[PDB]
């Protein structure tokens, strides 16, 4: 995911926030 | 800070900036 939706995409600081924790 | 593509050194530096001294977890690969 956080590799498709980033490079592959536009990813937010709250969709990377799935990662954090 | 900018909505836009961040292939694993940006992410690296994005999800670290937002998420960094927390420590995260990301490796997926489908």
């Amino acid at each position: 995911g956080i590799v498709e939706q980033c490079c592959t995409s536009i990813c937010s600081l709250y969709q990377l926030e799935n990662y954090c924790n | 800070f900018v909505n836009q593509h961040l292939c694993g050194s940006h992410l690296v530096e994005a999800l670290y900036l937002v998420c960094g001294e927390r420590g995260f977890f990301y490796t997926p690969k489908t």
